[PDB]
RNA sequence: UGGUUCGUGGAGCCAUGGGGGAAUCUGGGCGGACCACCGCCUAAGGCUAAGUACUCCGGGUGACCGAUAGCGCACCAGUAC
RNA sequence: GAGCUAGCCCUGGCCAGGGUGAAGCUGGGGUGAGACCCAGUGGAGGCCCGAACCGGUGGGGGAUGCAAACCCCUCGGAUGA
RNA sequence: GCAGUGAACAGGCUCUGGCGACUGUUUACCAAAAACACAGCUCUCUGCGAACUCGUAAGAGGAGGUAUAGGGAGCGACGCUUGCCCGGUGCCGGAAGGUCAAGGGGAGGGGUGCAAGCCCCGAACCGAAGCCCCGGUGAACGGCGGCCGUAACUAUAACGGUCCUAAGGUAGCGAAAUUCCUUGUCGGGUAAGUUCCGACCUGCACGAAAAGCGUAACGACCGGAGCGCUGUCUCGGCGAGGGACCCGGUGAAAUUGAACUGGCCGUGAAGAUGCGGCCUACCCGUGGCAGGACGAAAAGACCCCGUGGAGCUUUACUGCAGCC
RNA sequence: UGAAAUACCACCCUGGCGCGGCUGGGGGCCUAACCCUCGGAUGGGGGGACAGCGCUUGGCGGGCAGUUUGACUGGGGCGGU
RNA sequence: CGAUGUCGGCUCGUCGCAUCCUGGGGCUGAAGAAGGUCCCAAGGGUUGGGCUGUUCGCCCAUUAAAGCGGCACGCGAGCUG
RNA sequence: CCGAGGGUAGGGCCCGUGACUGGGGCGAAGUCGUAACAAGGUAGCUGUACCGGAAGGUGCGGCUGGAU
RNA sequence: GCCCGGAUAGCUCAGGGUAGAGCAGGGGAUUGAAAAUCCCCGUGUCCUUGGUUCGAUUCCGAGUCCGGGCACCA
RNA sequence: GCCCGGAUAGCUCAGGGUAGAGCAGGGGAUUGAAAAUCCCCGUGUCCUUGGUUCGAUUCCGAGUCCGGGCACCA
RNA sequence: AAAAUUCUAA
């Protein structure tokens, strides 16, 4: 157990809670230049549904556009009544082994809610984070007792806690502050 | 059936007081009343042993016969019943024909005027006095002397009884209040039929105030103290108790059975009280 | 239980709150648990001078003070306050 | 030492004025009879306003004071624990 | 007539939360409160020469009362309610048993004496309370979990496997008088709101009589907003009187090593009128301001030290009253 | 045929009683000690050899009392020693 | 430690320059305007408000700009508290 | 004098809307168990009260639209 | 950081030369199929080291990591 | 360091002539199952050692461990 | 007078 191999444990755990955000942000149809947006979405692969990610190659050349190079052309039939799906209200083109998705200007009814997705993604990655922090300070309430160590120690392992801490957050507040601006712009 | 109120006051909601409808004489009789001596809860050394006690209403102690084995075979009318402040019963005034005016505890049904006499060969009935072995077993009857001419110490109190429930030998057994099967001798007389004023127990005193008029002063919680003070003292901020709770003095009150244990009188008690 | 030098010690003696409880000299206590031998002493009623202790008082005397000393008070002080 | 302070006991005393208008009573309505409603009356209450009186909220002043806890403005109870 | 309670005496108000029902009570002399008290609800002890309290006792108080009464404890109008755990602790019940003191009993040994004897020691066994043991007991003390995995699609888990427990927090409430991270997130109000109100539930560490959640009314209590009005403010001015100032009279205080007591850059026990170098500076007052004299005042009250002291606690130790 | 012979005696063992002797426990009743009570008292009624009190035993025993509650230490504590 | 009164604010300031505006410059990936970076420069200046005890910082509306620091985290025998 | 209207104050109704939330409907190759229809394997339904992951269980009383 | 335990297969466990149990796993059966049942089958330097005995999971020393109890913070 | 005790099979147990008792286990009757019921049987220096009586789990002596009991601890 | 659950389709 110890301190060094409870930090990296910490830091461990606080980073598949971050990278978990990331994975969050993507997935929405941001400034809609982003790829793997549209990279996680339910088709109809042979009756049974699954990720694309084992099906095609989402690739986002220009920012505007969006291309969903694909390798299976009766899965790409698949994957259009697919996108054509209820949400994006996107009209894509087809063929040709070809697949393109324009992106029109986020309307404000949409960039209303685009916002409003993002800080909700942010904060409940705190939340995340915080309630990690809460099981390491436990973890740290047995490990300071059971090996009998001192008390100017514990309280440092607090506060080095706490420094771990606001690492995990200042970046997850940055990671949210960029894709709003990626919305914004 | 107690009197209610209207709520013009906050203290009124609530507050109840006597319907006082089976009382007459408004004034006591004047052969019969003497001075109430007012302790405040101190002894002959004015050191206080009985807490929370002082300040009431002043009282004229009013002359009870509680011996009524006195006159013998006297019938005496019942003049009128009045207001008693020393006890939760209600009191009745007789006029034996011998001359003699006599103040008892007022058993409910006992109508003004009506007659009522002691004796062994008294009738079985409601204010009449009997030693016990002559009044039928399952009576509900009250005031009982305790032990042979020594007056009645038993069933004193508003709607309070006993009843008999069998005999044997030179005592018959009798359910007091409290639940308990006791044996008295059955030389010891008794009033036959309940006490009176069964409401007592539905009044709402309403106010702070009305327990002042009682003479019964505020009663300060353990809590509240100090451990100077008291067991259940200290402590930051509330607290629980933190021991077995405890008296002032340091004695557990939550179930320490305290009669004495050798004491003779045990051998009389068939059963202990009930629930 | 106290007392004695004796703090429970091998703990006698002297004393005595509780229980038990005799005998009249061939009776009784003691001599450091106890036993015996050898001795000493006569408990359970009382009184008794002197030699001893103190200094309100009175006298004598100080390698005692000399008014911030010497008694708190040399003086109208146990007063004034 | 309870001539301060605390409680209790004994015996007396004090509380301008004004506002509110309970139960009860009577009459009217009402019903089989009531319940009830209403009208007048009445005058209850740890009710209201507010002097004495008892307090002592906020503010300022006072700080070798007028004062070893005071003064001014403001405020709380004011028939009752 | 500017103006009529023409002068004096005589509520600013509304909206919205928290705490406590309320009128009261309190830290005389820094706290008036949310604190105590309060009706009211619950547990419990008490059959009377009551329990309890004061006292060595006598004797009182309880009460000239009597289970609708008296004491002890907690909670705190009222509204709806108050769950599981009795393994420990407490209490209550338990004529079995286990242990157990004095005493009894004297098997059996010892001292001594020629001896009759005198003296001590002493096993099994009988032998109370207490304890153990057996139950009951929460408005008695008290306590009310962890981890594995799980659905057409993710995170999610109604389900479910499993470890521990005496048993794992029901209702209701929840960033709260409690939330560490915290100015949490969203909503309101504001031009802008770490406070405030409305929400969510990630309750560091709410929760059902140390009550839980609400509630009309009440409050010199503690928050937030708005109207009215203003010297609170922009930002200050002017005027009044009592002081302050001058004259006459009377005349204190703390404090005081001595004084012939400048600024700066250094130095010095590390913050110099007083030591070095330099600059500045004629003698003596009065009215004014407080930066310095580590100014005054109080043998620091915080911090430590002392085989110092005191109040309080308890399953520290040893006793003592009390009770058995 | 028995390891141990049976008939009468004798001292003893495993037990069971029958009384006698000394002990110990229960239960019940009694009254006169002792307690309470009865305006009446050298008495009546109630309790009753229990309760109460004295000596002695063991216990429960913060209700109260006297005390203890270590040092080192880059302040003390806490961790360590 | 026989006491050097400790957070913040208000009042009054005064100094440093690692300069926020302002004045003078080199370079510039300096067309111009407007910026970046370094150099010189302490004369003057450096707004009002919401929040919270806060310094800080966030936000509002401005401006040439809303500089950073010292003076016992300047300043309580000056005030607040 | 009255008077359109203006303004101050306090009320009533209606509509739109709101963080958050409470259930309701339509979906279907799910997760979960299997209550009703046979006595559906505990006869069912029922008003109520309490509890339970869920359908439901249970207590009291009722109905036959309950079988032998 | 000292005193009671613990370890023994994949998990959970009970036991002076010996080898078990329950069910995860793989099968077989009862069913028209899947259910829960019914039977088999694997699975062990019996934690490392060291010392007793003819031989030790079994006795003991030393630990290791765990349930901890108490004491520590208090 | 006194006292009171027990060792009887896989676990737990009652018992001068003598060797038993229960569910666990094995077989078997019934069971589509769980069981439950039912018939058959073991698993023994009756702790060591030693001593009595004709011999003895049975009485005693002395030992080893565990269990409880007690008081004490410079 | 009963120990035993569940069932992708034109
Ligand atoms: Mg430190
Ligand atoms: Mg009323
Ligand atoms: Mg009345
Ligand atoms: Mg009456
Ligand atoms: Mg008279
Ligand atoms: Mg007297
Ligand atoms: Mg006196
Ligand atoms: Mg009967
Ligand atoms: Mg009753
Ligand atoms: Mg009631
Ligand atoms: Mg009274
Ligand atoms: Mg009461
Ligand atoms: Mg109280
Ligand atoms: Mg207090
Ligand atoms: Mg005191
Ligand atoms: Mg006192
Ligand atoms: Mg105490
Ligand atoms: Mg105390
Ligand atoms: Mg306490
Ligand atoms: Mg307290
Ligand atoms: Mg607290
Ligand atoms: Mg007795
Ligand atoms: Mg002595
Ligand atoms: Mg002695
Ligand atoms: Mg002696
Ligand atoms: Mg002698
Ligand atoms: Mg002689
Ligand atoms: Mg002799
Ligand atoms: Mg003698
Ligand atoms: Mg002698
Ligand atoms: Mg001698
Ligand atoms: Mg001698
Ligand atoms: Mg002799
Ligand atoms: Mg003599
Ligand atoms: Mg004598
Ligand atoms: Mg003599
Ligand atoms: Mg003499
Ligand atoms: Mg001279
Ligand atoms: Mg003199
Ligand atoms: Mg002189
Ligand atoms: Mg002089
Ligand atoms: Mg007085
Ligand atoms: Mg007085
Ligand atoms: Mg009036
Ligand atoms: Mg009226
Ligand atoms: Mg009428
Ligand atoms: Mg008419
Ligand atoms: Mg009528
Ligand atoms: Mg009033
Ligand atoms: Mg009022
Ligand atoms: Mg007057
Ligand atoms: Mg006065
Ligand atoms: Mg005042
Ligand atoms: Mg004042
Ligand atoms: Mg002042
Ligand atoms: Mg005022
Ligand atoms: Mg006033
Ligand atoms: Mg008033
Ligand atoms: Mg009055
Ligand atoms: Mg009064
Ligand atoms: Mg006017
Ligand atoms: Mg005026
Ligand atoms: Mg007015
Ligand atoms: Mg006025
Ligand atoms: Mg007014
Ligand atoms: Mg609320
Ligand atoms: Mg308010
Ligand atoms: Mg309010
Ligand atoms: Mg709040
Ligand atoms: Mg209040
Ligand atoms: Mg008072
Ligand atoms: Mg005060
Ligand atoms: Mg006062
Ligand atoms: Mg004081
Ligand atoms: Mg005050
Ligand atoms: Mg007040
Ligand atoms: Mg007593
Ligand atoms: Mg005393
Ligand atoms: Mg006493
Ligand atoms: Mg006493
Ligand atoms: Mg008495
Ligand atoms: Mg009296
Ligand atoms: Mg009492
Ligand atoms: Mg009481
Ligand atoms: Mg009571
Ligand atoms: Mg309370
Ligand atoms: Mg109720
Ligand atoms: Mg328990
Ligand atoms: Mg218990
Ligand atoms: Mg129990
Ligand atoms: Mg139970
Ligand atoms: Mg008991
Ligand atoms: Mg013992
Ligand atoms: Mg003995
Ligand atoms: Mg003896
Ligand atoms: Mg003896
Ligand atoms: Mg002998
Ligand atoms: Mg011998
Ligand atoms: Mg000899
Ligand atoms: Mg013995
Ligand atoms: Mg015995
Ligand atoms: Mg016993
Ligand atoms: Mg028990
Ligand atoms: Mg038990
Ligand atoms: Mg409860
Ligand atoms: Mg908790
Ligand atoms: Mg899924
Ligand atoms: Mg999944
Ligand atoms: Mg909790
Ligand atoms: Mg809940
Ligand atoms: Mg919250
Ligand atoms: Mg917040
Ligand atoms: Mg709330
Ligand atoms: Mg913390
Ligand atoms: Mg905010
Ligand atoms: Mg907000
Ligand atoms: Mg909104
Ligand atoms: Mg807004
Ligand atoms: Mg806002
Ligand atoms: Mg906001
Ligand atoms: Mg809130
Ligand atoms: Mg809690
Ligand atoms: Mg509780
Ligand atoms: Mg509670
Ligand atoms: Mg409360
Ligand atoms: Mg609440
Ligand atoms: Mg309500
Ligand atoms: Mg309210
Ligand atoms: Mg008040
Ligand atoms: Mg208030
Ligand atoms: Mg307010
Ligand atoms: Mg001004
Ligand atoms: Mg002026
Ligand atoms: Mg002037
Ligand atoms: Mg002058
Ligand atoms: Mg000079
Ligand atoms: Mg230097
Ligand atoms: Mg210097
Ligand atoms: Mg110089
Ligand atoms: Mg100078
Ligand atoms: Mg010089
Ligand atoms: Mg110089
Ligand atoms: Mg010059
Ligand atoms: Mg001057
Ligand atoms: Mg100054
Ligand atoms: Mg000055
Ligand atoms: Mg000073
Ligand atoms: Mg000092
Ligand atoms: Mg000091
Ligand atoms: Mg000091
Ligand atoms: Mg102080
Ligand atoms: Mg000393
Ligand atoms: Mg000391
Ligand atoms: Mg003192
Ligand atoms: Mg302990
Ligand atoms: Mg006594
Ligand atoms: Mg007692
Ligand atoms: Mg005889
Ligand atoms: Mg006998
Ligand atoms: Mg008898
Ligand atoms: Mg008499
Ligand atoms: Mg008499
Ligand atoms: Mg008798
Ligand atoms: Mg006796
Ligand atoms: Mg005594
Ligand atoms: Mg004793
Ligand atoms: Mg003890
Ligand atoms: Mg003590
Ligand atoms: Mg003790
Ligand atoms: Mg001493
Ligand atoms: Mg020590
Ligand atoms: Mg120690
Ligand atoms: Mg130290
Ligand atoms: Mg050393
Ligand atoms: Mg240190
Ligand atoms: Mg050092
Ligand atoms: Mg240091
Ligand atoms: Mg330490
Ligand atoms: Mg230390
Ligand atoms: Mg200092
Ligand atoms: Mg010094
Ligand atoms: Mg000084
Ligand atoms: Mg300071
Ligand atoms: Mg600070
Ligand atoms: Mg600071
Ligand atoms: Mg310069
Ligand atoms: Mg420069
Ligand atoms: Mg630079
Ligand atoms: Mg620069
Ligand atoms: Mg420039
Ligand atoms: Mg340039
Ligand atoms: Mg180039
Ligand atoms: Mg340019
Ligand atoms: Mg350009
Ligand atoms: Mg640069
Ligand atoms: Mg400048
Ligand atoms: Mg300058
Ligand atoms: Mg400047
Ligand atoms: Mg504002
Ligand atoms: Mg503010
Ligand atoms: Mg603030
Ligand atoms: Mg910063
Ligand atoms: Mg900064
Ligand atoms: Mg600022
Ligand atoms: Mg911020
Ligand atoms: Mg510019
Ligand atoms: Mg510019
Ligand atoms: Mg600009
Ligand atoms: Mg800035
Ligand atoms: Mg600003
Ligand atoms: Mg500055
Ligand atoms: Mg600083
Ligand atoms: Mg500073
Ligand atoms: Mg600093
Ligand atoms: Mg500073
Ligand atoms: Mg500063
Ligand atoms: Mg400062
Ligand atoms: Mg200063
Ligand atoms: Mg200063
Ligand atoms: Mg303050
Ligand atoms: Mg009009
Ligand atoms: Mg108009
Ligand atoms: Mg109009
Ligand atoms: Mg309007
Ligand atoms: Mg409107
Ligand atoms: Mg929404
Ligand atoms: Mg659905
Ligand atoms: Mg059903
Ligand atoms: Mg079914
Ligand atoms: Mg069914
Ligand atoms: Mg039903
Ligand atoms: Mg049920
Ligand atoms: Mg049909
Ligand atoms: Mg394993
Ligand atoms: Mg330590
Ligand atoms: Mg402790
Ligand atoms: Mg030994
Ligand atoms: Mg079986
Ligand atoms: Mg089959
Ligand atoms: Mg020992
Ligand atoms: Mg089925
Ligand atoms: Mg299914």
């Amino acid at each position: 157990m110890t301190l060094k191999e409870l930090y990296a444990e910490t830091r461990s755990h606080m980073q598949k809670s971050l990278e978990v955000l990331e994975h969050n942000l993507a997935g929405l149809r941001t400034g809609r230049a982003n790829p793997a947006l549209l990279l996680h979405l339910k088709v109809e692969y042979y009756g049974a549904h699954v990720p694309l990610n084992q099906i095609a190659t989402v690739t986002a050349p220009d920012p505007r556009t969006l291309v969903v190079q694909s390798w299976d052309q009766n899965a790409l039939k698949a994957i259009e009544k697919a996108i054509r799906d209820s949400d994006l209200g996107l009209n894509p083109s087809n063929k040709g082994d070809a697949l393109y998705i324009n992106i029109p200007p986020l309307t404000e009814e949409r960039r209303k809610d685009l916002v409003r997705a993002v800080r909700q993604y942010a904060e409940e990655g705190r939340v995340a984070i915080r309630n990690i922090r809460r099981e390491a300070l436990d973890k740290l309430k047995k490990l300071a007792k059971e090996l009998h160590l001192s008390e100017d120690e514990t309280k440092r392992a607090e506060a080095e806690i706490q420094k771990i801490t606001d690492e995990f957050i200042a970046k997850a507040d940055q990671l949210a502050e960029k894709k709003e601006q990626e919305i914004l712009g | 059936a107690v009197k209610k109120f209207k709520p013009y006051t906050p203290s009124r909601r609530f507050m109840t007081v006597a319907d006082f409808s089976e009382i007459t004489k408004t004034e006591p009789e004047k052969s019969l009343v003497k001075p109430l001596k007012k302790t405040g809860g101190r002894n002959n050394q004015g050191r206080i042993t009985v807490r929370f006690r002082g300040g009431g209403h002043k009282r004229l102690y009013r002359i009870i016969d509680f011996k009524r084995w006195d006159k013998v075979g006297i019938p005496a009318k019942v003049a009128a019943i009045e207001y008693d402040p020393n006890r939760s019963a209600r009191i009745a005034l007789l006029h034996y024909v011998d001359g003699e005016k006599r103040y008892i505890i007022a058993p409910d049904g006992l109508q003004v005027g009506q007659q009522v006499v002691a004796g062994p060969d008294a009738p079985i009935q409601v204010g009449n006095a009997l030693p016990l072995r002559f009044i039928p077993v399952g009576t509900v009857v009250h005031a009982v002397e305790l032990e042979p001419k020594k007056g009645a110490k038993l069933a004193r109190a508003a709607g309070t009884s006993a009843q008999i429930q069998g005999r044997e030998g030179d005592y018959v057994i009798l359910r007091l209040p409290s639940g308990e099967l006791r044996k008295v001798h059955g030389e010891c007389y008794a009033t036959v039929g309940a006490v009176g004023n069964a409401d007592h127990k539905n009044i709402v005193l309403g106010k702070a105030g009305r327990s002042r008029w009682l003479g019964r002063r505020p009663h300060v919680r353990g809590a509240a103290m100090n451990p100077v003070d008291h067991p259940h003292g200290g402590g930051e901020g509330r607290a629980p108790r933190g021991r077995p709770p405890a008296s002032p003095w340091g004695w557990q009150t939550k179930g320490l059975k305290t009669r004495k244990r050798r004491k003779p009188s045990s051998r009389f008690i068939i059963a202990r009280r009930k629930k």
